[PDB]
C-alpha cells in the first residue's frame, strides 16, 4: 500500500511511544540527522575494511 | 489513532488497516501548535461535540 514517507515515519515514531507531532515539528532536523548518519557509513567503510 | 484521508471532497479520519471513515472532531484528534511548522498541512473544519449542548 503506498504511503508518503513522512507519514510512514510518524507511524514508526508512534510505535516507540513518541507522539506523532514530534516528527512533523522536527522533520528538517530528523531528515538532516538521517542523511548525515548515512554519510558516516560510507566514511566508516571507506576508512577501514 | 488512524490517518486522515479524502474521497476528493471531504476529509475523514480512519483506522490504518480497514477503511471506516469518520467525521473529524475534537474527540478523535489532538492539538499541537499553529499551522506554520508542519510540511503539507491542509485546511478543514474540525467538529466540536459540545456545541449542541451549548445550544441548550
Ligand atoms: C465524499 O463523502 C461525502 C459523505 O459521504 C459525500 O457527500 C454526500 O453525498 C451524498 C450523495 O451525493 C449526499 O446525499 C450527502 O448529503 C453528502 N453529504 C455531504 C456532507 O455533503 C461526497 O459526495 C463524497 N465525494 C465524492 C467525490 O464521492
Ligand atoms: C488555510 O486557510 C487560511 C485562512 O483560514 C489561509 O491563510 C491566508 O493565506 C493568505 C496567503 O498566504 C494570506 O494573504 C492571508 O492573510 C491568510 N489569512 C490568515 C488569517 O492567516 C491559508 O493560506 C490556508 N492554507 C492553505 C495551505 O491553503
Ligand atoms: C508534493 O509534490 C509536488 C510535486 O509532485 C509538489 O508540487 C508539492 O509542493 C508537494 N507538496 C508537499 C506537501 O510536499
Amino acid at each position: 500500500l503506498q504511503i508518503p514517507f513522512a507519514m510512514q515515519m510518524a507511524y514508526r515514531f508512534n510505535g516507540i511511544g513518541v507522539t506523532q507531532n514530534v516528527l512533523y515539528e522536527n522533520q528538517k532536523l530528523i531528515a538532516n540527522q538521517f542523511n548525515s548518519a548515512i554519510g558516516k557509513i560510507q566514511d566508516s567503510l571507506s576508512s577501514t575494511a | 489513532e488512524g490517518v486522515f484521508v479524502s474521497n476528493g471532497t471531504h476529509w475523514f479520519v480512519t483506522q490504518r488497516n480497514f477503511y471506516e471513515p469518520q467525521i473529524i472532531t475534537t474527540d478523535n484528534t489532538f492539538v499541537s501548535g499553529n499551522c506554520d511548522v508542519v510540511i503539507g498541512i491542509v485546511n478543514n473544519t474540525v467538529y466540536d461535540p459540545l456545541q449542541p449542548e451549548l445550544d441548550s
